[PDB]
């Protein structure tokens, strides 16, 4: 017959090889394929949908609902700080659980803009002001206001509108950065400074909630497809 | 180059009224109205077979109400389970007696008003094929305490210990999830500050065109305060939400005598 | 910036272990039972069942490659010389008939695919097309079997696949020898629908979305950063 | 040579393979195929053929011819049953062990619909009509002929005709139903009613014969083929 | 709804085993023989024989492929190193001349096809043609072989394919080993004539349609259902 | 691509009057006449071969009458086997004995009338190569107890105990068989409350274009009443059943000595 | 010999002897002229043959009655959609059928009188 | 052996409450008496099947009625 | 290399197989054909071909 030669690689299981492989159960009649709503292609179209992002994960807050709800409040000294996290996406434990983060676990590598959505679930009557800034890595994480209106802000009133959005840009030296992260790709700070005040007249309560939702732009990517580091099995489920 | 005839053997691919029949529904100010997975409830096609499917178009496509429920301060959520709620409604459950198969359509219509004093947050989502787990582990639940008829079904704030009964702790949302990632479903949020209402329509979502409407759950909607009501305690202490669900395009067959055995 | 590596099909599309089956040559235990059975079922390793139920309805054709490796069994002495051993795996359709026990007849089947396997050879792959009475593979059924809403809440009922079925085709050896065969289910041609949201609390069983209650996300000290 | 790659399934034997192989007998000379009356190509034309129904099946009368007659007679009370059995082709001792049942036996999935004929074996001088009914599965088996006519019936007068047809339709909710039927793809109840009575003159024998064929029409197909589970033997045959 | 499997060609196009030859390397017992025959026959085995037996007459083509396996004998020493052995399956055509025992030189042919193996390569496949003298295969023949109507009534006369003779190629090994050799059909090209009823009651001998007698179907209670 | 030259070496392909010669029959009302497989009797081609085929058109061809059965409330039903109840008829039986060979084709017209006051249900089919098991396993039987020259060889209702005879029970029809999936075979019911009678025409069906007529039965006749008789007793009892077949296209070759040792 | 199908209901037998058509009107739906909402017409779940019970006809039986629509009170979702409803209108096809031997005599008025 | 009678809607009103007010009746009388000989058979059955046919309705409120 | 896979069939030794080999002595030149009388094609042209028949074949 032909004269062929093995070549190394050749008898071996490479657990993401493409090959073709004979049938079990030839001409088999698939039953037919309808319409469905809500098809998915890509895993980048989940990681577009906001999700409310776990800020207040102080326990024992992460067992209740409370871990969503940012509290907010009258003030006697302007300028001072709400929230803040390291922008450590799958890393960072206040949105590694979320919807992004959940995806983005499941990879080595990110790259794109990310998009953070506030919400204040106050009373009709309240107002006020916050400062949302973004610092990129540097040196180091701000320390105040005035330190941190230095970087990417935006001022949000909450008399005007009852949403806002920072879009988080793509301020690195790299092309991609680690999910687990190190020191080598940092990716910032996310904080939130009370310009103003909360200014409510009388009869309402003192104490009122923000939710902060995480989601992905357009320009977001994956790479170097792994093993998710949360779940842990030992022996086979019954 | 496909070296076999099968397809198993290939590599890979690399202010504003709505109205139904003799119903409408206020305040809508035209705000948000939410339509499924971008797709619009309608009738089946030709092409999913299988006798002649039944259509009463205007005697069942109306907006029920469903009982009030109280907003508390600790509330931590209900919810409802569907076509399993709209069971006693009119000609709606007079038809799914008499039929094998159904499949339908929504339009679920939650309200909640209050003044420009309070405060709090809810989210209405809509949760196909939510199999919730088991309170009490391996212990399999009954059937009305998932769903009774029409009856409201609330979750909890801490975990349950009912041995035939579901997980009802809210934040873990009855499934096994996280209950802030339940965005990706069909919903929208209702804010005590500028919206008071939520209007969702959802689609006919299964893996088959037609299915028997008592042995199967197809969606469920859940109500979860993420903001909790505060107001002031001179203010008005009783505010309830109220769940206004109509059909769209309802469609049966196999007819025989009236079930459900 | 081309999302190839988060497309449905190269998310799916590679080998995982779903089962590790064990079987020997002598029948020391009723466990070995010199041959074994798996009903199909990919609820029983955590990594596919996560990415198996981020989407309610699946398409997924398939394609079933085993790794039998093989080992003596402890006993004061080894010395022999035996022929190469070979193993046989009979997919027995749902509903089919089983092997009651080994020298049965039903292992010379007449419909059944099977395949045979000489050790040191390359591991054996089949492929096996969409298998459903349906028009998805559903993750999640929100309902009961009996119309009276009654014995099975799950998605057990509409999990229904058939068995695999292993053995040694060799009668004898001088020596019992345990042979581990691990089936690796590849998906491929995958169409999803209906994204879920991603499990939080570890799995429990194998038929039942059962869980215990777990925080959202670990905690940290406070809720603001400080340092110059 | 050409330098090859050993991908893995080689050097296997799936029973089901499609591979060439060399032939033993070469250049044979095969003698001429001719014409010979009743060919077959498909197993579907096999099940389109009648086949008479064991519908009395009650012990000691599988043993005789008694199995294939059903007994009607003049009653009291119109309105009683004659038969009935659960639609379980493949799987209901009624008609598992027919033509149609011991081809679908040999699969695990059928979708078509199904036709029921009936025919009349008494005297030429005795009338009377019949009420065939098919309740689609639902809940549950009906027990009355005012149950079991809210659903798919015909009214079968045996003065007319001496043959009925009741084409059972696919009323489904799945593409495909298994033939080792449970409780997730039932597929009804076929019932007969008396509708009013046997009407006799006399000198006439009070008791006759119904004969029940069954078979499948144009739209019956099969799927997942597989081994028997009616043949069990241990040993080979000598 | 493409008939697919229920033509013809896929119902009877699968693998099947209709013998399974025992041999041995040492004449321990008259039975091994040190080497084995089987005249060819579709009627030893029943899952193959339904499938055939549902049509008056066939006009298959044939692919015939072994699973030879070895195991050794029990003996109180098993340490040996042997080279691997080699088989031989010589398939006599009808009326030609047949091993009287093992070192005869009917094993060295001129015409018979034979094939060899060594232990642990592929499983060796031939294919054998529309071995007739007529225009069809006769699963049953309602006559008898002497124009008198005497000496064999069936379909045993009709039935005239051969011989398959399977030895060891190897002389001698150090301890005995027995060899299993199982023979397995798969038709091709598959014409079919005169469909006839399927077969109810069980087999009882591989050279008649003799049976016992058995009832139609298994009983029921009643004749009608009751209940709500 | 095909790699072999042979064909082994592929892969898998994936009122009525009817008129005999000097014979007719009545009555037919223009009811029903069953041809075979679909394929009318008629002479062989040139392509199968193989001297001069003899065929005497006109002197055999014709309706040959047996002798009638009684068909009485336990009977379980008759059989014949052809051509070998035709073996003494006329001069169709004298050229079987001459000739080495032989090949006909069929047209049996069995005929039972009654009242219209009786009941039944006979069954009246044609089986090729009905071969038939043994009463008494491991004992082969004689060929007289198969079929007599011309001679009903009846049924039996109940298991034999024969040691050189055929297995006469007739629910599982003397073959290994269910009685009630004889309808496959050509054949056709005769009721006795719109029927009296049957006329089914059969070709030939072999493996071989012709064949020896004294060592192979090719088909059989079973009359099988699935419905008992039933009458009143103040009727007429006696309710004989008449056979009568005709060969049709009958050909013969290898002439020699009269036969058939 | 001749079949009358209503959805999944067919009736039998009737050698094409004769049906009597009311006035010479056949039951069609309402016109627009006729007002008054929308009209619910629930066609194939309807209008099918609904069986009664079977009534003994003795020697000494002077007759029966039946009043409609009160003998379809409780027949299928016919009478679901009475009840849910204010005002209705219905056609009908009434089929009495009563058979005996050729040996056997009487004479039935099947009749339908109007208010 | 039958009677099959098509009847259209008789009334003085386009629509009617289906409660309060019989539309119509169906009389089955017999004119000639049943007569048989005594060794036939007796118990002869009479059996009505009636279909409606374009039922319309209008009013849609709760399940009456009262 | 190309991917291949090993059917059944693979390194036997059907003795009536139809398979090419390498050559031991390659670029052989082979002395030339001539015509011969009587070159035989096929088995039958010699059954043609008349044989006495020795039909007294009673021992001795």
């Amino acid at each position: 017959g032909l004269p062929t030669m093995n070549t190394p690689g050749s008898t071996q299981f490479l657990t993401s090889d493409d090959f073709q492989s004979p049938s079990a159960m030839p001409q088999f009649d698939v039953t037919p394929e309808i319409q469905i709503p809500g098809q998915v292609r890509n895993l980048m179209e989940i990681a577009e949908v906001d999700s409310v992002v776990p800020v207040n994960n102080t326990e024992g807050h992460v067992n209740s609902m409370e871990a969503y709800r940012i509290p907010v409040r009258p003030q006697t000294s302007s300028g001072e700080q709400v929230f803040g996290f390291q922008l450590q996406p799958g890393h960072d434990s206040v949105l590694k659980h979320t919807l992004l983060g959940e995806i983005l676990n499941y990879y080595a590598n990110w790259s794109g803009s990310m998009k953070l959505t506030f919400m204040y679930c106050g009373a009709a009557m309240a107002t006020g002001k916050f400062l949302i800034a973004y610092s990129p890595p540097g040196a180091g994480v701000p320390g105040s206001r005035r330190d941190a209106m230095l970087g990417t802000h935006v001022i949000w009133d909450v008399g005007l509108q009852s949403s806002c959005v920072l879009c988080v840009p793509w301020i690195s030296q790299t092309n991609y950065r680690y999910v687990t992260s190190d020191a080598y790709t940092d990716a910032g700070y996310i904080t939130c400074w009370y310009q103003t005040s909360i200014v409510t007249p009388p009869d309402i309560p003192t104490t009122s909630t923000i939710l902060c939702f995480v989601s992905a732009c357009n320009d977001f990517s994956v790479r170097l497809l792994r093993d998710t580091p949360f779940i842990t099995q030992q022996a086979l489920f019954q | 180059i496909n070296y076999y005839k099968d397809s198993a053997s290939n590599s890979l691919n690399r202010v504003r009224s709505i109205t139904l029949g003799n119903s409408t529904i206020t305040t809508q100010e035209c705000a948000n109205v939410v339509v499924g997975y971008g797709v619009w409830p309608t009738y089946l096609s030709d092409h999913e077979a299988t006798d002649q499917p039944t259509q009463p178009d205007v005697a069942t496509c109306r907006f029920y109400t469903l009982e009030s429920v109280k907003w508390e301060s600790s509330s931590a959520g209900w919810w409802w389970k569907f076509p399993e709620a709209l069971s006693d409604m009119g000609l709606f459950g007079q038809n799914m007696q008499y039929h094998y198969l159904g499949r339908t359509g929504y339009t679920i219509h939650v309200q909640c008003n209050a003044s420009k004093f309070h405060q709090g947050c809810l989210l209405v989502v809509c949760v196909p094929e939510a199999e919730m787990g088991a309170a009490t582990t391996d212990h399999a639940f009954n059937h009305t305490k998932l769903s009774n008829i029409g009856q409201a079904m609330e979750f909890s704030a801490k975990k349950s210990t009912d041995q035939t009964g579901p997980q009802t702790a809210v934040h873990n949302a009855g499934m096994g999830v996280a209950v802030g990632n339940l965005t990706i479903f069909p919903h929208q949020w209702i804010n005590l500050r500028t919206n008071n209402s939520a209007t969702i329509v959802m689609p006919y979502i299964n893996s088959v065109p037609m299915d028997n409407m008592y042995r199967h759950y197809n969606f469920t909607l859940m109500v979860i305060p993420f903001a909790k009501l505060e107001h002031s305690p001179q203010a008005s202490t009783y505010v309830p939400i109220t769940v206004t669900v109509a059909p769209m395009c309802a469609e049966y067959n196999g007819l025989r005598l009236a079930g459900h055995q | 910036h081309t999302r190839s590596e988060s497309s449905i099909e190269n998310f799916m599309g590679r080998a995982a272990c779903v089962y590790i089956a064990q079987y020997a040559t002598e029948k020391v235990n009723d466990e070995l039972d010199r041959y074994t059975n798996w009903e199909i079922t990919t609820r029983q390793v955590a990594q596919l069942r996560r990415k198996l139920e981020m989407f309610t309805y699946m398409r997924f054709d398939l394609e079933i490659t085993f790794v039998i490796t093989s080992s003596q069994r402890t006993s004061t002495t080894y010395a022999s010389d035996s022929p190469p051993l070979t193993h046989q795996v009979m997919y027995v359709p749902p509903g089919g008939p089983i092997p009651k026990s080994y020298e049965d007849f039903a292992w010379q089947t007449s419909t059944n695919p099977s395949v045979f396997w000489t050790e040191g050879n390359a591991p054996p792959r089949m492929s096996i097309p969409f298998m459903s009475v349906g028009n998805a593979y559903c993750n999640f059924y929100d309902g009961w079997s009996h119309f009276s809403q009654s014995g099975v809440y799950g998605y057990t009922t509409l999990n229904n696949m058939g068995h695999l079925y292993f053995r040694h085709v060799n009668k004898s050896t001088a020596y019992p020898v345990n042979s581990v065969a691990r089936v690796y289910f590849k998906p491929k041609h995958v169409k999803a629908w209906v994204p879920r949201a991603p499990r939080l609390c570890p799995y429990l069983k194998a038929r039942n979305v059962n869980f215990n209650v777990q925080g959202v996300t670990e905690s940290r000290n406070k809720i603001t950063l400080d340092r110059s």
